[PDB]
DNA sequence: CGGAAATCATAACCACAATCTTTTT
DNA sequence: GAAAAAGATTGTGGTTATGATTTCC
């Protein structure tokens, strides 16, 4: 629907956890909804920057700009690396 | 990955949005991965303090509470100066009911 | 298999009167669907040849359906022990076309205490464990 | 979704055609829809034989009985052979 | 329309309580 | 005959490999 598939989210949560660990269904549902709000959140600020700048396509630099201003700077440098190894 | 298409859909649900570059959903797929991992890492800290080996909703709730940059998530379980970010978070929370 | 068993079961279970299905039934059906496709395609290719074409087309399938009596249950898709007597068989085709709309292809749970036990039980990696 | 996967149907069709032959999109879609009707037609008739005999599990002999009844007798003998030879 | 590449959906896997079918009483 | 125990066989869901569809040309 309006969420990323819970099975992808589950797969990623496990990677952050030990083998011993198990995850509740409602914990998967919560993370799923947070993941979606994160997209809406970042997209919101980036979209705002584009309308201020008279442009109408959101690009990667917009998204990266939004993460830096919203406190997610830790993601920016690995994301840049990832962009280019993908060949941008 | 995380599926490019459902990312694009979620992005375009904001009416204001207009056009999206092709690199943007690919960039979000990796960023959502990192976000899931940080949220999980810090939720797991809570579950350990309570000597359980199961990650529960209230662990995620505690991590959202504990870490400021997760402010925007406050409604799910009922760089910028600390307070300019607060204003961007509040305007976002009010658009969410719209 | 050349046709997915689970998807066969799904189509079978869209009939509300179906309860349980033996493990052979889908396996048998996968092979019967294969023969049905071969026969349907064989006869459709005739019509393409009569029309001096190299491409098989919807109207070829329709011609085969129209030419082949036992395919008359399929007349709706292309608008505009002994075998039953053509007339007896005809009545079963009409009752089939009568029932056709009532088919629901959404997931339905038919045995709830099974679902109760399946959601409470050990899984190694999604799989049921001992 | 109510159909078998169009790629698999398409593979089986090609085995009945010459190498030359080509198959349109609409011909694949039509055959795909016909196969689903075949299953429903056979399954409904086998389902009735089960009710009449106050049984609740549709089995292979119910399918074979319906096929003969509805005029697909030509499949029955190969299917019975297919039953046993697969079954091992 | 077929084919290659990229993207994404899901069928198969697992085993046992529940339930169906046969044999006993 | 009817009831009941024995014996036989499926439905059920979380994960991921498998391969189905979507995109190009």
């Amino acid at each position: 629907d309006r969420f990323l598939p819970i099975a992808n989210v589950s797969r990623i949560m496990k990677k952050a956890l030990p083998a011993n660990a198990k995850i509740s269904k409602d914990a998967k549902e919560t993370v799923q909804e947070c993941v979606s709000e994160f997209i809406s959140f970042i997209t919101g600020e980036a979209s705002d920057k584009c309308q201020r700048e008279k442009r109408k396509t959101i690009n990667g630099d917009d998204l990266l700009w939004a993460m830096t201003t919203l406190g997610f700077e830790d993601y920016v440098e690995p994301l840049k690396v990832y962009l280019q190894k993908y060949r941008e | 990955q995380l599926p490019l298409a459902r990312i694009k859909k979620i992005m375009k649900a904001d009416e204001d949005v207009r056009m999206i570059s092709a690199e943007a959903p690919i960039l979000f797929a990796k960023a959502c991965e990192l976000f899931i991992l940080e949220l999980t890492i810090r939720s797991w800290l809570h579950a350990e303090e309570n000597k359980r080996r199961t990650l529960q909703k209230n662990d995620i709730a505690a991590a959202i509470t504990r870490t400021d940059i997760f402010d925007f998530l406050v409604d799910i379980v009922p760089q910028l100066s600390p307070m300019d970010r607060e204003a961007r978070v509040l305007r976002y929370r009010e658009k969410r009911k719209t | 298999h050349q046709l997915p068993l689970a998807r066969i079961k799904k189509i079978m279970k869209a009939d509300e009167d179906v309860r349980m299905i033996s493990a052979e039934a889908p396996i048998l059906f996968a092979k019967a669907c294969e023969l049905f496709i071969l026969e349907l395609t064989i006869r459709s290719w005739l019509h393409a040849e009569e029309n001096k074409r190299r491409t098989l087309q919807k109207n070829d399938i329709a011609a085969a359906i129209t030419r082949t009596d036992i395919f008359d249950f399929l007349v709706d898709i292309v608008p505009r022990v002994t075998q039953l007597s053509p007339m007896d068989r005809e009545a079963r085709v009409l009752r089939y076309r009568e029932k056709r709309k009532t088919r629901k292809f959404e997931k339905t749970i038919r045995y709830a205490s099974r679902k109760a036990y399946a959601e409470i039980r050990p899984r190694v990696n999604g799989r049921f464990a001992k």
